[PDB]
């Protein structure tokens, strides 16, 4: 019944989400900017993107995403 | 007085005989291909190579001017 | 909130010969017109872009 | 090469293509067996005033209509798979040659010892010497030793191509980033022609392959002279 | 009333009629393209220009004939018209969604036309393989427009597949089991299952191609660790089932036509015909890599695909033998539709058998990417799918229109087409065996005689197509209204007259369970 | 009561056949189509080098 | 009529939907090649309008007009199942792409997986939270379904609200994960397979959350009965599909 | 067996109050089989026609006997010979005698 | 040395990995030998095999990348 | 809606010559389209 | 369209309705007479009874036709017409073929093909006699 | 199938016109373009 | 808590007609297959209709795949043209 699934929702499901939330917020912060190496299989540009200046990914994050020529 | 002929199963009887014939004709036709074409081809390759001299074949080609390398 | 389904059943079952997409009333006709006008006008614009792009 | 009004395969130049000619004859005989059976039976069904239109019992034929075709498929698959596996058996070649596909020409590399390579373009029709073959001749042929097992490795530097030589039973796709192998063995000297066999753009029709098969001595001589 | 009727339809018959008109218009475009191919090849040399314009034409030919002529006519046209009638249903399950499956096709066709009008067109082959179809070797909009064309046609067919499967499973009379539905209904259901499973995989693959072209993905690009061969697997995972989708409804119509013109109440071996179509549908998903025997796959893989592909001959043979056994003992009526069906049985067999030749990977080395493949597939398409279309169209035109055709004209049409298609394609076997590659705008001089003859056959086929237009006009011009149709007791689609009223089976059939 | 085919059949058949043959032979032989037939038994080889 | 099926009123929505498809696709083409988004925006707008009116009409036909007899309902069940099956096979293609690349890494990658230079997300960090979030939403929607069947308005609404909140949470978490990731869609086939597969899945989360929201508003307006609520069942089946796809992604692609 | 099949069909046509629907159903069923019906079946069918006052159907029944024989030209003359007493007694003319074979 | 022998690790039509592995082994072998004052000329077997098998442009591109610090193979 | 022969179609068959004109525009436009695109392209 | 109807079909010899539904004066009289001995009916009366029930006889419904002549002849006309299109194409669409089709080029090319022994086992050079320097 | 006589019989002349117009609708536009290829 | 309407309370139009007729063991919208009688002339299958004719399909023998279809008219009972079972229209 509904009572069982409500029990599961408040006893198992939401507490699990709460613990994972707590653990992600605590252990978030900001870690290492990876050192840049201009590997030819990464930062692929075969055609400019259709937004921005053509060279920035859609969720480009200046802190951790280098351009083909390196970090900004 | 006319004698009683067979009146039942005439289509089935025609098929029983003609199916055997279909198989014979179709096997004959396929086997004729095998004979006229495949057996002829086996013999033509075995005969061509039986005493084939690759170097003589080469020299003749060379002499006629066909090669870049010789 | 209150259950007003009975009112909506009476409205949508009114014997006025309207097809279902217009049976809500005047607001339906407006939303229909806007929809069809954007579709047809946009289709015209798309043929325009093709003409331009073809050369 | 092909000749006018030709009906079947180009004559075999390699043992493997000989096998394929026989296997094709064997399979085409079966094609003729079945297609003649069907036309004969069609014709039989359509040539009688006798009738039987009530329901017919279908279970009587269940067996022969599936078992005899199964047996015929076996008769095809057995030699088919024998040839498949024979062709795959361990190759010990004496020579490795690479070819790279390009828009629209082939390059060849013979790098077992020396770094020999060159490009091979189609001879334009306006530049053919008397008696030379329209769309087939190249400037620099692929010179190879006859009567030797040769490993040909095939790739591309741009789009797909496919490296084919019908008379030797060869067709290997030229895929950028991949190195595909085939083996080649000619029973005879001569000139053996193929054509690009994957759609590759403007001049797909116009980037042929010419193998020139000669005794080892002349291959070595040519090798050294093309360095 | 015209806009309401023909643009806002929720009626299975009118939607069927729209599909038949669309498909007949597409067939003219595809015939023009076929003539352009054969005009280029009809004498040695260059007629139109280089391989780019030529393969734009070849690629468009294929897309038009497959996605805009065959599929809309068989599934949209005959499926919509006949399926509801054959199970006594009042319409399709989703009669409004059905109209969108129709209306997606003119825009899909407009996209393809746009692809050929911009830049230098999409000269890729209907397979659209990268890297030729990528953004460096086909820079610009053409390939993208082609992809979008396929997405729309894909959505149209997916939605249509959901509609047909739901209709066929849910809307029969309550006493009727699935094994008391006619064979065309089965063929449509099975085709719909194949579409439902296969088109989403195509959609994924062409979406990857779109992202490689525009979002800097590298699914198919070695530089990023991608692989052009991946695209081939995804394409042919769809593409093999696609050819079964093209032929299955034609199998269904052939069973009906053969039965009817043999004077029979039922096809021979109904259960075997159902089993055979289900077997073919299943086997059609486990054979795709016979399109890839020269790409460099492992030997055991090549053995498996050779073997599995040949197995398809067994259930297919059951259907051929069952059609012959339907003829057996018939009161044979040599109608034009009967002629199409007999030509189908024989010529489809020939095409099937050259497919069995090609199933052999070792031999396929030498046949792959030659005209032998082109000969195989045109026997099963131009002399198979198309013969079933023509048969069905002549047979059911009186049901759909209420008018009869001139049977003598229809027989003349058949005879000319028969000569034309055989003259076009039979010599292509020789061109293939002797080494003529696919997708070539010109050929070495040796290949001239067979190319010449082949082109001459294409012109005869043109004459047949032109004549068919005239024959349809003459029927509508003369207005011979149908009077009696025989064998209605086992052909339910006819029982509401010619044409049937807009609404049929408002009162459903009475069938008891006993 | 004789039908279309009783009246016009033999005429359509004879004329059609005659027209078809005449026009195809003319097309094949009189307008410069190069069929490129086999050289075998037809062409005399000539020096090329 | 003396059958139980639904003869639908003639409708413009099929045509507007088909034209919306034309405008979205020609609009993407104009965006990718001619640097303009106008056509695309008009297509998205007409697509949204068509979806709104078409599904509005299905509610009119069912809740308000009574056309969903058991036989019509049974057909909608089949149609939703079949639609889901087609979506599963769409995703299968991306799984195939992922395995093709990852099980045979090419020399350009360093001949290894993950590729040289790629730092994968740790699946025991935000992706585990994502997993808990969608699993919990599968539990809540099940509570919502049982509450509906038992006739319990308040608990249905509460359960359904929780389910939607969780889908929105997933979407926000995934947007953040996308922003924080040190690799991009342009980081070769690693980036391609990861973002396109998870991206289509995120699209489906959005779609399913939207469908649940429609259900929420319909439940607020008393449309559903304790025995007749197929829009809700269809949204729950779609949501379970969204959950199962995530679980495969989690296990496979991370 | 053949004899049991024959006797059922004779019995069918012999039903004194056989109606017109039943006579037609009988004959139309029978001609679907791979056989020319035995004289005693046709005899019984002809006499049903007489009880049903249907001369035309009697003629038609003789035509369908000839038709079912196909290229086996000895079967019709034979059945006619065997039927002559019934033909004479009921005044049933053959299709040939009526010119209906031209 | 005439050409690269059959290698049972690479028995298939796709020879990509055979070229790759031998290019890697040449450089791995040189590093390990030179580190232990060992005989570096032993590694010549690998150089001969990769030179036979690998396209010139692949060897050239990988060489360039090693010089650049962007070669993705582990050596 | 109109029912019966000539009435269940989106085109009129009232007059056979107007029908001929409509059928000819219909089919002839589809046949002609590829030729006109070839023209279009060669003129670039 | 929903009513039982008439057909002439040799496997349905007794159709669902008579050929003539509505009978004149004398036709009803003839039907009444059919109730008495049939020996008392004339040949004409018997034929008339037959033609009230049935439309065509077996012989008539099974007749041969000359349609095959019209079909074959007309097909051949249309096939002939096609050759006119080909002639038109040859004159107005096609330009010159390549120079490699000139007779001298072919003579040269043929010699070179024999010198390289093109298809020497069966297909081409096999048909040339190298000893006698002629075609076999 | 059986049918009523033609409501609006199409005489041989009328068929010759219909056939000619049909064939010309295909042949003239294509022929025009094919003739003029060189000019393009 | 309650608050969710029932079908009894809120079902409408044809859904409601079907539900109400089912409670009374009636099938005006043909959801169920009609049970056969012995099908003799004395005991024909009674075929309801809202007009003066309805199509019958007769599955003559169970697991026949072929169904025999015909128009049943108002008036004298008619017979399946394959098995002869009797049907009578009740308009
Ligand atoms: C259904 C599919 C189909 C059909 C019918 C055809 C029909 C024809 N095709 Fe084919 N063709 C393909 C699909 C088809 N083709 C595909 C898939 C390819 C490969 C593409 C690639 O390589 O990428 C191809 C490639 C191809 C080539 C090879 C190009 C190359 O490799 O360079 C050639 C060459 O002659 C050719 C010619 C023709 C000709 C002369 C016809 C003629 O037989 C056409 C004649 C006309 C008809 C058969 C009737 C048309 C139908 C109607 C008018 C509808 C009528 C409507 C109603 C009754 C409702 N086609
Ligand atoms: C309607 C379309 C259709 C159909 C139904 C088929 C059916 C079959 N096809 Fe074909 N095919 C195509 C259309 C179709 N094909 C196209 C379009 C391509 C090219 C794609 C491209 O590259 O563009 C192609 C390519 C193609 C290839 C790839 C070749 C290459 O590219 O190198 C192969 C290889 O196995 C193949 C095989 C078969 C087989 C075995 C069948 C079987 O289903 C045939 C089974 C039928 C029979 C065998 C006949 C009936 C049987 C009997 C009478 C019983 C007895 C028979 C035996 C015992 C043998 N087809
Ligand atoms: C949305 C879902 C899928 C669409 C495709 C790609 C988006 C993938 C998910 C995503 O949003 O990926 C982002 C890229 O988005 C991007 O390119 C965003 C690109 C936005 C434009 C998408 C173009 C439209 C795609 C066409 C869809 C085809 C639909 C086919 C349906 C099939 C019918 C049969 C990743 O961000 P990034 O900065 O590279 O890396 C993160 C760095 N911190
Ligand atoms: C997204 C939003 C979908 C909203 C659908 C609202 C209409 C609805 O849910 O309609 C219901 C029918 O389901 C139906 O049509 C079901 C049809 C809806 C399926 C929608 C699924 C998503 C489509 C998204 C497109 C995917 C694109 C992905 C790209 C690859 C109406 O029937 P009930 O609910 O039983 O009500 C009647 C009761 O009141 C009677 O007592
Ligand atoms: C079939 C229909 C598919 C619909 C596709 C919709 C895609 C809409 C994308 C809109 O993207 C706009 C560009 O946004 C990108 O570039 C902008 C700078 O130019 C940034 O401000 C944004 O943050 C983002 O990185
Ligand atoms: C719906 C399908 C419609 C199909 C229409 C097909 C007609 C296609 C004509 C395609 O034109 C391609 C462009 O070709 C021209 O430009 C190319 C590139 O510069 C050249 O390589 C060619 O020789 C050609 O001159
Ligand atoms: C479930 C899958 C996730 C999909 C979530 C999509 C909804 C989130 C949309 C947010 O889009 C914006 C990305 O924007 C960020 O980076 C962009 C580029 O540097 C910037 O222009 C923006 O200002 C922003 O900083
Ligand atoms: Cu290179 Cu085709
Ligand atoms: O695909 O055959
Ligand atoms: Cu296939
Ligand atoms: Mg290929
Ligand atoms: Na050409
Ligand atoms: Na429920
Ligand atoms: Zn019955």
């Amino acid at each position: 019944g509904a009572r069982t699934w409500r029990f599961l929702t408040f006893g198992l499901a939401l507490p699990s989400v709460a613990l994972c939330t707590l653990n992600s917020w605590l252990h978030s912060g900001h870690r290492e900017r990876p050192a840049f190496i201009p590997y030819h299989h990464l930062r692929i540009r075969t055609k400019p993107f259709s937004w921005g200046d053509g060279n920035h990914t859609f969720f480009h994050n200046p802190r951790v995403n280098p351009l083909p020529t390196g970090y900004e | 007085a006319l004698a009683k002929p067979q009146m039942r199963g005439l289509l089935a009887r025609r098929l029983r005989f003609h199916i055997v014939g279909a198989f014979m004709v179709s096997l004959g036709f396929a086997t004729f291909y095998k004979f006229a074409v495949a057996e002829k081809r086996k013999k033509a390759y075995a005969d061509f190579y039986r005493n084939y001299d690759s170097m003589k074949d080469f020299e003749e080609m060379r002499k006629a001017g066909i090669f870049q390398s010789a | 909130f209150e259950n007003r389904v009975a009112e909506k059943q009476k409205l949508f079952q009114e014997d006025n010969g309207l097809p279902v997409h217009l049976k809500g009333g005047a607001t339906d006709n407006i939303l229909y017109r806007v929809t069809m006008t954007l579709c047809l006008g946009g289709t015209l614009y798309s043929l325009y872009c093709l003409g331009w792009a073809s050369f | 090469m092909a000749y006018p009004m030709q009906l079947g395969f180009q004559d075999a130049t390699s043992p493997i293509m000989e096998e394929l000619l026989h296997f094709h004859d064997h399979t085409l005989m079966i094609v003729f067996l079945i297609s003649s059976l069907v036309l004969y039976i069609i014709s039989l069904m359509l040539t009688t005033k006798l009738t039987h239109t009530s329901t017919m019992d279908a279970q009587e034929v269940e067996t022969i209509w599936t078992i005899l075709p199964a047996i015929i498929l076996i008769l095809i698959a057995l030699p088919s798979l024998r040839i498949l596996y024979m062709m795959d058996e361990i190759n010990n070649p004496s020579l490795t040659v690479k070819t790279m596909g390009h828009q629209w020409y082939w390059s060849y590399e013979y790098t077992d010892y020396e770094d020999l390579s060159f490009d091979s373009y189609m001879i334009p029709t306006s530049e053919l010497k008397p008696g030379e073959l329209r769309l087939l001749e190249v400037d620099n042929r692929v010179v190879l030793p006859m009567e030797m097992t040769i490993r040909m490795l095939v790739s591309s530097e741009d789009v797909l191509h496919s490296w084919a030589v019908p008379s030797l039973g060869l067709k290997t796709d030229a895929i950028p980033g991949r190195l595909n192998q085939t083996t080649l063995m000619s029973s005879r000297p001569g000139l053996y022609y193929g054509q690009c066999s994957e759609i590759c753009g403007s001049n797909h029709s116009f980037m042929p392959i010419v193998l020139e098969l000669v005794p080892l001595k002349y291959f070595e001589k040519w090798s050294a002279s093309m360095l | 009333m015209f806009i309401n009727r023909w643009l806002f339809s929720t009626n299975h018959k009118d939607i069927g009629t729209l599909y038949l008109l669309f498909g007949a218009w597409a067939g003219m475009v595809g015939t023009a393209l076929s003539l352009l191919i054969r005009a280029e090849l009809g004498q040695p040399g260059t007629l139109l220009g280089d391989d780019q314009i030529y393969n734009v034409v070849v690629t468009a030919h294929a897309f038009v004939m497959i996605f805009f002529m065959v599929m809309p006519i068989m599934i949209g046209g005959f499926g919509n018209w006949l399926v509801p009638l054959m199970i006594g249903a009042p319409d399709m399950a989703f009669p409004r969604m059905n109209n969108m499956s129709f209306w997606l096709l003119p825009p899909s066709f407009l996209l393809l036309l746009a692809s050929s009008m911009v830049e230098a067109g999409a000269g890729t082959g209907w397979t659209v393989y990268p890297p030729l179809a990528g953004n460096l070797a086909h820079a610009g909009a053409s390939v993208d427009l082609t992809i979008f064309s396929l997405h729309l046609a894909g959505v149209s067919s997916i939605l249509g597949a959901i509609n047909f499967i739901t209709t066929i499973i849910n809307m029969k009379p309550p006493a009727m089991s699935q094994y008391q539905t006619p064979l065309f209904v089965w063929s449509v259901m099975i085709t719909a299952v194949l579409l439902l499973l296969s088109l989403p995989v195509l959609a994924a693959g062409i979406t990857m191609l779109l992202t490689d072209r525009n979002l800097n993905t590298t699914f198919f690009d070695p530089a990023g660790g991608g692989d052009p061969i991946l695209y081939q697997h995804l394409f042919w995972f769809f593409g093999h089932p696609e050819v079964y989708i093209l032929i299955l409804p034609g199998f269904g119509m052939i069973s009906h036509i053969v039965t009817y013109y043999s004077g029979k109440k039922e096809p021979f071996g109904y259960m075997g015909m159902v089993w055979a179509m289900m077997s073919i549908g299943f086997l059609g998903f486990i054979v795709w890599a016979h399109h890839m025997f020269t790409v460099g796959m492992d030997v055991d893989t090549r053995a498996y695909f050779t073997s599995a592909t040949m197995i398809i001959a067994i259930p297919t043979g059951v259907k051929v033998f069952s059609w012959l056994a339907t003829l057996h003992g018939g009161n044979i009526k040599w109608s034009p539709a009967m002629m199409w069906a007999l030509g189908f049985i024989f010529l489809f067999t020939v095409g099937g058998l050259t497919g069995i030749v090609l199933a052999n990977s070792s031999l396929d080395i030498v046949l792959h990417d030659t005209y032998y493949v082109v000969a195989h597939f045109h026997y099963v398409l131009s002399m198979g799918a198309v013969f079933a279309i023509m048969g069905g169209f002549v047979h059911w035109f009186p049901l759909f229109s209420g008018y009869t055709l001139n049977d003598t004209w229809a027989k003349i049409h058949f005879a000319i087409m028969f000569v034309g298609v055989n003259m076009t394609f039979f010599p292509q076997h020789f061109l293939g065996l002797s080494g003529m590659p696919r997708r070539y705008s010109d050929y070495p001089d040796a290949y001239t005689m067979w190319n010449t003859i082949s082109s001459m056959g294409s012109f005869i086929s043109l004459t047949a197509v032109m004549l068919m237009v005239f024959i349809i006009w003459e029927a509508f011009a003369s207005k011979r209204e149908v009077l009696t149709v025989d064998l209605t007791t086992t052909n339910l689609e006819w029982l509401n007259g010619c044409p049937p009223p807009y609404h049929t089976f408002e009162e459903p059939t009475y069938v008891n369970l006993k | 009561a004789p039908d279309f085919h009783d009246k016009y059949g033999n005429a359509v058949l004879a004329s059609g056949a005659t027209f078809c043959v005449a026009v195809w032979v003319y097309m094949a032989t009189q307008i410069g189509i190069e069929w490129n037939p086999s050289p075998v038994g037809r062409v005399t080889p000539k020096e090329w080098r | 009529q003396t059958h139980a099926y639904h003869m639908v009123n003639p409708s413009p929505w099929p045509l507007t939907g088909a034209l919306s498809a034309l405008l979205m696709t020609s609009g993407l083409t104009m965006w990718f090649h001619f640097n303009s988004m106008t056509l695309l925006m008009i297509g998205l707008t007409t697509n949204m309008l068509t979806m709104y009116q078409w599904w509005r009409d299905v509610i009119r036909e069912s809740t308000f007009q009574g056309h969903h007899t058991p036989a019509v309902q049974k057909g909608l069940r089949y149609g939703m199942i079949l639609f889901i099956i087609s979506e599963v096979l769409f995703f299968t293609g991306f799984f195939w792409a992922f395995y093709h690349s990852s099980l045979a890494p090419t020399p350009e990658l360093g001949g290894c997986w993950p590729p040289t230079g790629i730092h994968p997300l740790n699946p025991l960090e935000v992706p585990l939270l994502n997993t808990s979030v969608l699993l919990a939403s599968g539990v809540s929607i099940t509570w919502a379904h049982h509450s509906l069947m038992e006739g319990d308005r308040k608990h249905m609404l509460q359960a359904l609200f929780i389910t939607i909140t969780l889908g929105v949470y997933f979407t926000l978490l995934q947007a953040s994960e996308y922003y924080e990731a040190p690799f991009t869609i342009s980081d070769g086939v690693y980036g391609s397979t990861f973002f396109v597969a998870t991206g289509f899945h995120g699209l489906h989360v959005i779609i399913g959350s939207t469908f649940l929201i429609v259900c929420f508003f319909r439940q607020l307006k008393f449309h559903f009965t304790s025995n007749h609520h197929f829009g809700f069942e269809a949204a729950a089946w779609y949501w379970h599909f969204v959950d199962v796809v995530w679980l495969f992604l989690y296990v496979s692609i991370y | 067996t053949d004899e049991e099949f024959d006797a059922r069909w004779v019995t069918y046509f012999n039903k004194p109050d056989i109606d017109a629907w039943e006579l037609r159903k009988g004959m139309n069923t029978l001609v679907g089989y791979d056989l020319v019906p035995e004289p005693k079946i046709i005899d019984a069918a002809l006499r049903a026609c007489r009880r049903l006052n249907d001369f035309a159907s009697a003629v038609r029944i003789l035509e369908v006997v000839k038709d079912k024989a196909g290229p086996h030209k000895e079967i019709y003359p034979y059945v006619i010979q065997e039927l002559r007493p019934t033909l004479n007694e009921l005044g049933i003319s053959t299709p040939e005698e009526l010119g209906l074979d031209k | 040395y005439q050409t690269a022998p059959f290698d049972s690790r690479f028995p298939n039509q796709n020879q990509t990995r055979n070229c790759w592995q031998n290019y890697l082994d040449f450089h791995r072998c040189e590093k390990a030998m030179t580190a232990k004052g060992g005989d570096v000329s032993v590694c010549e077997w690998y150089r001969r095999v990769y030179k036979s098998l690998c396209p010139i442009s692949w060897v050239s591109t990988w060489d360039d990348r090693r010089a650049e610090g962007t070669f993705p193979g582990k050596i | 809606y109109e029912e019966g022969p000539g009435k269940n179609i989106p085109f009129s068959v009232e007059n056979k010559w107007r029908l001929l004109a409509m059928m000819t525009l219909f089919f002839g436009s589809g046949f002609a389209a590829p030729f006109f695109i070839v023209r279009h392209q060669l003129l670039k | 369209y929903a009513l039982p109807s008439y057909v002439d079909r040799r496997d349905y010899p007794l159709p669902d309705v008579a050929h003539v539904k509505n009978l004149s004066a004398s036709q009803k009289a003839l039907k009444e007479k059919e109730k008495a001995s049939w020996s008392s009916l004339s040949i004409d009366e018997k034929v008339e009874l037959y033609r009230l029930k049935f439309k065509e006889s077996f012989a008539e419904m099974n007749r041969s036709t000359n349609e095959w002549k019209t079909v074959v002849g007309a097909a051949m006309f249309f096939i002939g017409f096609t050759a006119l299109l080909l002639i038109w194409e040859k004159h107005y669409v096609y330009g010159p073929i390549p120079h490699t089709f000139e007779e001298e080029w072919v003579a040269k090319q043929t010699k070179r093909m024999l010198d390289m022994k093109v298809a020497p086992i069966q297909g081409f050079s096999a048909k040339w006699d190298y000893d006698k320097n002629e075609w076999k | 199938i059986t049918a009523k006589p033609a409501k609006t019989p199409t005489s041989p002349k009328e068929q010759a016109i219909g056939l000619s117009v049909t064939f010309l609708s295909f042949l003239l536009p294509a022929g025009w373009v094919l003739y003029h290829l060189d000019n393009y | 808590g309650g608050g969710v309407p029932t079908d009894e309370e809120q079902a409408t139009g044809l859904e409601r007609e079907v539900m109400l007729a089912a409670r009374k063991g009636q099938d005006p919208y043909n959801i169920l297959a009609p049970k056969a009688t012995s099908g003799t002339k004395e005991d024909p299958n009674l075929v309801p209709s809202i007009t003066n004719k309805r199509i019958v399909g007769c599955i003559c023998e169970e697991d026949n795949s072929t169904v025999i279809w015909f128009w049943l008219h108002k008036g004298e009972a008619q017979r399946c043209p394959s098995c002869g079972t009797h049907y009578k229209l009740v308009p």
